[PDB]
């Protein structure tokens, strides 16, 4: 009955993350499950140490998003 | 499931120390399927302080560590199904 | 080529080290997995952050509190 | 007459301690008691009367001046209370206060007066009257009952025909008890 | 059927017998005692546990100086909720 | 339109490197070839080492399985 | 017959509703007691009593006391 | 059991320590509360201070809490009139 | 575990003979 | 009581109505039959046993020593495939072409002097004129009788055996021989009545290896 | 679906504000708020447990790292009192 997440405003925009243990992550969104597990292309890591660390896709276990931010409009 | 047992358990004076230490010393009056206990003439230590007394206590199902029964308990009459 | 049950599967009866999240580590031969994965392991010594404290013997290890599993 | 008074009179202060203190065991450093205290102690089945095959030597006590002292001036009877261990239970396991008592004893037994000297390593320490052993911190307690230890070491390696480093733990455990190897 | 030969074997085994288990909590608490019964979750009601765990006298000094001390204390019948269970060992 | 398990499934069609970073260990990372999964999302990975990141330590570990719910991130 | 096999792990016990091992000679006190029909006095129940919390209270636990007086 | 104390002024604590007081209204299955006149507390809650019995304390009105995060329930004064 | 046992009654019974269960 | 004097010895019989006071011969029956229905009750399922069903047994019935009754009885829910009447200890029983599902047991307590001792002959010898008998009354033909001779502590049964019955009786027997609480306070009579006791062990002395213990919560005292 | 998430469902397109498992409080204007708690929010500042304030205006945050939210007294009244 798990329904997805409400998320195709949030498809292919440019979305900062905020992860667990009080980290961040930046990147395209390229799709969900019901679980929110995000994918990402881009992804630039962007840790507390100040230099941003780019990879590309990533997939981010929906346990450990707590937020979205649509940095795109 | 052994919940079963523990609704069983009305009116039992238990004392029940959660995951934050506080331990609730009070007569049992109702247990739900997911261990929510609901208590009554409750005296509540939540630790670091001094224990309050308070009339009426529901504790939720998730948050206890463990319950202590007391000396004057008939469990191989009450685990039988 | 190989997914996790039939991985556990693969490693039933061989001395593996499974790691909790909570640093420790448990070196012995495990017995049986669950559907959760909850683990039986026998014959176990329990590395404290690379050192061991003690032989042990049997033990169970709940499922929410494993955080890798090693085969040595 | 001597054996069975000493037996009743024990067992008196034993009727008299409440039973929440009355021992369960006893354990006669004397052989030839337990018997008159088989006879005597029958109100008390509970307990359980024993020998020892190590014996302390708390001869020690009467050679301490205090106890001693106190023991020849005593004109009446009477049942004085003390604490070997002074207040060592607050710092140290109970099993090893009573090792440190027990070799203090034994160290005195072999030289009252070096072992009194040994006990106080320097001349300014000193005992509370509430207290019976020089008031030590760890370091001094372990660095005195190494010295006590050899010096009853030295005593029986002298007295036995054997030196000291041919002997184990266990034989030095046991020789500081009481037993013969 | 396979309730005596899964994971859960460790405290099948040690109920039918009513030896005792050690069991490593989650607020690092050691209960040693018997299991009277336990489920799924490992909701092990126990009888006359050990409860053993470590403390400190908690800067007494004021100069924060002050070694670890075992502390136990006796509980005769428990249930343990069993989220808490770490570790449940069977004894040697 | 891809999934998170398309993902994994294309990347245990590659077969590449990857490094999990876990829940809340933030210093913790576990790198690794997935060999295997299904859906409760615990991985078996291919010669996998723990490298803490605050001593930039590798320790070699073999053939690993880790748990679903510990994974914060599989960086590529 | 082709029995079935196996060590049958034969136990028999006493025990009080509290679940303490029970010596033979009080379990047939519980015994002749069920059998005749009538039970002990109640001085005896009060001293039975007392005997079992005097046993738990000893259990479940003056050398200071003596330094500081001497 | 709940039932028999709907729309009191309940006192709910939670997992951090943060207490809550008010009108326990709503609850749900993973006992999610519904809470109006809700205000909360860090540390110091009254039994009558010898300085004053309430700081610590802000302005919230009504709250969803979540049930993750909620640990006891006590009554701590009888409904008002409206 | 273990259970208190339930033995019958022979005096003073007001029952028939035989006994019950 | 089921003891027989032949001769009127007034001493031997006071001594024998003294320690057999108390309704002690129809306790230590009553005890008998309800550890051997506990023990069959922790063993159903293994032995796939409907029930056990604690016979309505006469009070007059322990000493009743002319003729018997059932005390037990085992409800399958199956049919057995049972064996032929063969001792307790026959480690070899042929089956029987017949099945059952009702199993009844009888206990028969025996006081028995130097020329009859024997109880596995008196076992044989009761159960087939028991169940032969017009007078006894058996809920099946099929089921086992089991003696026990108290004067010599003895215990052997001679009836039919199922699966599983042959083990599980010689174990239970061997227990409640060993631990049954009326046949304690019996030979604990008996032993006063002969002012016969038993020795002890002195008590180790408290050795270098031995003052271990010294230190535990039992308070210990040095004289 | 009980009564709580109608509640919130009854909150959507209004002010709204979110305190969350590590301590940020989120207030804004809700856009959409579904069954297992999840709000995505609009005209938002963000509050860390830094005391500083930012503003962005749009938010989603997960249901579960929620820990409660500020709802307003517009729904206090009207019409859960059968409750």
């Amino acid at each position: 009955k798990a329904h997805p997440p409400e998320l195709k405003k949030f498809m292919d925009k440019k979305l900062s993350l905020k992860l667990n243990g009080g980290r961040h992550v930046q990147g395209i969104l390229r799709g969900f499950d019901p679980f929110m597990n995000l994918v990402i292309d881009e992804c630039v890591e962007m840790a507390t140490s100040g230099q941003q660390n780019n990879i590309g896709m990533v997939v981010i276990r929906g346990n450990s998003i707590i937020m979205l931010e649509a940095l795109e409009r | 499931k052994l919940v079963r047992f523990l609704m069983k358990l009305s009116h039992e004076t238990v004392t029940i120390e959660l995951k934050n230490g506080t331990q609730v010393h009070g007569t049992i009056t109702g247990v739900d399927v997911s261990m929510n206990t609901h208590l009554k003439a409750v005296k509540m230590t939540l630790k670091n302080r001094e224990p309050v007394q308070l009339e009426t206590l529901s504790i939720r199902g998730n948050n206890i560590r463990y319950f202590i029964l007391p000396d004057s308990l008939p469990l191989d009459t009450l685990l039988v199904d | 080529p190989l997914n996790p049950k039939p991985f556990l599967n693969g490693l039933t009866g061989k001395p593996v080290m499974v790691k909790l999240k909570w640093g420790m580590e448990y070196k012995g031969y495990l017995v049986s997995v669950d559907g959760y994965m909850n683990m039986q392991l026998a014959n176990t010594e329990e590395y404290i952050d690379g050192a061991l404290s003690g032989h042990l013997g049997e033990v169970l290890i709940r499922c929410n509190n494993v955080l890798y599993i090693r085969g040595v | 007459l001597a054996k069975w008074k000493t037996a009743e009179e024990v067992a008196a202060l034993i009727r008299s301690l409440p039973v929440e203190e009355q021992p369960k065991q006893i354990i006669v450093t004397r052989k030839g008691m337990l018997d008159p205290l088989e006879v005597h102690l029958l109100d008390f089945p509970n307990i359980v009367i024993k020998g020892s095959e190590l014996q302390l030597p708390f001869q020690a006590c009467l050679k301490v001046e205090k106890f001693g002292d106190l023991i020849l001036k005593a004109t009446e009877p009477q049942m004085v209370l003390f604490n070997l261990y002074d207040d060592w239970l607050k710092t140290i396991s109970s099993y090893t206060a009573f090792s440190r008592l027990i070799l203090i004893l034994r160290a005195l037994h072999v030289n009252n007066d070096r072992a009194k000297v040994i006990l106080k390593p320097d001349k300014t320490t000193i005992t509370e009257p509430h207290h019976i052993w020089p008031t030590l911190t760890d370091e001094e307690w372990i660095k005195v009952e190494v010295q006590l230890k050899d010096l009853i070491l030295a005593d029986y390696g002298k007295k036995n025909n054997v030196n000291v480093a041919s002997l184990t733990q266990s034989e030095i455990r046991d020789i500081i008890l009481g037993m013969e190897i | 059927e396979e309730f005596n030969t899964g994971p859960l074997s460790v405290l099948t085994q040690s109920v039918k017998n009513n030896t005792q288990v050690l069991i490593n909590c989650r607020n690092n608490k050691k209960l040693l005692g018997r299991v009277k019964a336990f489920d799924r979750h490992c909701n092990m009601v126990l009888e006359n546990v050990k409860e053993m765990w470590t403390e400190v006298p908690k800067s007494g000094k004021g100069k924060k100086k002050s070694k670890p001390v075992n502390k136990d204390r006796y509980i005769s019948k428990m249930f343990l909720r069993g989220d808490s269970v770490i570790v449940v060992l069977r004894n040697p | 339109m891809v999934q998170p398990i398309n993902l994994i499934f294309r990347y245990l069609q590659n077969r590449s490197r990857i490094q999990v970073w876990l829940y809340e260990q933030v210093n913790m990372r576990i790198e690794g070839c997935i060999i295997g999964f299904d859906e409760y999302m615990n991985l078996v990975l291919d010669d996998a080492e723990e490298i803490h990141s605050k001593t930039k330590s590798r320790k070699q570990l073999g053939r690993i399985m880790l748990k679903g719910d510990n994974i914060t991130l599989l960086q590529s | 017959k082709e029995k079935d096999g196996y060590k049958p792990d034969v136990k028999i016990e006493y025990v009080d509703e509290t679940g303490r091992k029970l010596t033979p000679k009080e379990a047939f006190r519980q015994l002749s007691h069920r059998f005749h029909g009538k039970g002990s006095g109640k001085m005896k129940t009060e001293r039975r009593m007392k005997k079992l919390d005097e046993e738990a209270l000893l259990k479940k636990m003056l050398g200071t006391v003596a330094l500081l007086q001497e | 059991k709940m039932l028999q104390h709907i729309d009191y002024r309940m006192r709910c604590i939670l997992q951090d320590g943060r207490i809550f007081i008010g009108t326990f209204k709503a609850f749900d299955k993973h006992m999610n509360l519904i809470l109006c006149d809700c205000d909360e507390f860090r540390k110091i809650k009254p039994k009558n201070s010898k300085q004053a019995e309430r700081e610590e304390k802000r302005v919230l009105g009504l709250v969803l809490l979540r049930g993750e995060n909620l640990v006891s329930m006590t009554v701590e004064g009888p409904p008002p009139k409206d | 575990v273990s259970q208190k046992r339930k033995y019958r009654q022979y005096m003073n019974r007001k029952g028939g003979f035989n006994r019950p269960l | 009581t089921g003891i027989f004097m032949h001769g009127k010895i007034p001493t031997l019989k006071i001594s024998l109505i003294q320690i057999f006071r108390a309704h002690l011969w129809q306790k230590i029956h009553e005890s008998i039959v309800m550890d051997l229905c506990q023990v069959f009750d922790q063993e159903l399922d293994a032995l796939e046993i409907e029930t056990v069903q604690k016979e309505t047994i006469h009070p007059r019935k322990s000493y009743k020593m002319n003729s018997s009754c059932a005390d037990i009885l085992l409800f399958a829910s199956y049919k057995w495939n049972v064996s032929r009447p063969s001792l307790l200890a026959d480690s070899k029983d042929v089956m029987d072409s017949t099945t059952t599902q009702k199993y009844w047991i009888d206990i028969q307590l025996r006081w028995g002097d130097y020329d009859s001792h024997d109880i596995e002959r008196y076992a044989r010898a009761k159960f087939l004129d028991y169940t032969t008998d017009n007078m006894s009354i058996y809920p099946s033909p099929t089921g086992v009788l089991i003696a026990i001779d108290l004067a010599y502590n003895l215990h052997s049964a001679y009836g039919n055996w199922f699966p599983g019955s042959k083990p599980l009786i010689q174990q239970a027997m061997a227990k409640i021989m060993k631990a049954n609480p009326a046949l304690y306070v019996l030979r604990e009579r008996i032993r006063k009545g002969l002012q016969l006791y038993s020795s002890e062990p002195t008590e180790p002395y408290l050795s270098s290896q031995n003052y271990g213990e010294l230190f535990s919560n039992q308070i210990i005292w040095f004289v | 679906i009980g009564v709580p998430i109608k509640v919130l469902h009854e909150a959507e397109g209004h002010i709204v504000t979110c305190e969350t498992n590590t301590g940020e409080v989120y207030r804004g204007k809700l856009i959409e708020a579904e069954d297992n708690m999840n709000c995505q929010m609009s005209n938002i500042t963000v509050t860390y447990r830094d005391g500083r304030v930012a503003q962005l205006e749009q938010v989603y945050i997960r249901g579960s790292k929620i820990r409660f939210l500020i709802l307003p007294d517009m729904l206090k009244n009207a019409p859960m009192l059968k409750s």
